[PDB]
């Protein structure tokens, strides 16, 4: 959970 | 005080559903319920619904809760970190209740608010505090 | 302060995506919520759109105000009414903002938080309180 | 608008 959470979170902030 | 708090409560949400803000915490709070719609959309596209993935064992919820986030910030902050910080705190109040489990949803909104505070808080103000996080988050 | 606000937002707004309720000060809300989208929507078929009608000469918005909601509660109160007081309110800071007066969103919030304490809460309080206005809207 | 928001704010009460 943690690591696809993060993987999530860092593609939101790279997508803006 | 609680008469004043229904009617600040409604008066923002009917003016967000013209796209106007009661206020610009109002906005955040706005912002930050959409991104939690559109991160728990795209978790569950890319793997499993995240309260589905969520299995809490009796007295471990804490423990539980403080890995996951120790974890999601061992390297850095960012928005979309917290984003997840959110929708993760809101699968486990969700995932709590449909096990009987209602006293932890206090206690969750207290882990939440307490590693915000101390630990999120002072990388937010570098950043430009919440207002730019809305700016993002349109 | 700020920060648990944010939390006890979205975590009320995610438990009430699956039926359940931060705290029954929040089911109030919530039923307020949907019970002004309901009214707007059977005002708008039966009638006009309610924000439409409205056409607020300068400096006449409390006077505006005040007549519609002493005329609306002349002769007695309801929850249905109290509903339409808080949607009328709804419409008019729309209303407002719209032509470029921001000014009055505050001064609305007040003369309806106001009436709501002195004249409806009496009311309120009689007939079971809000606890029962949200079980007659679940 | 009095009238009209007496309607169906009456219309509501009487429905439950």
């Amino acid at each position: 959970i943690a690591q696809e959470l993060r993987l999530i979170g860092d593609l939101f902030n790279a997508y803006y | 005080q609680s008469n004043r708090e229904l009617v600040v409560d409604f008066l923002s949400y009917k003016l967000s559903q013209k796209g106007y803000s009661w206020s610009q915490m109002a906005a955040v709070k706005q912002a930050l319920r959409e991104a939690g719609d559109e991160f728990e959309l795209r978790y569950r596209r890319a793997f499993s619904d995240l309260t589905s993935q969520l299995h809490i064992t009796p007295g471990t919820a804490y423990q539980s809760f403080e890995q996951v986030v120790n974890e999601l910030f061992r390297d850095g902050v960012n928005w979309g970190r917290i984003v997840a910080f959110f929708s993760f705190g809101g699968a486990l109040c969700v995932e709590s209740v449909d096990k009987e489990m209602q006293v932890l949803v206090s206690r969750i909104a207290a882990w939440m608010a307490t590693y915000l505070n101390d630990h999120l808080e002072p990388w937010i103000q570098e950043n430009g505090g919440w207002d730019t996080f809305v700016e993002l988050y349109g």
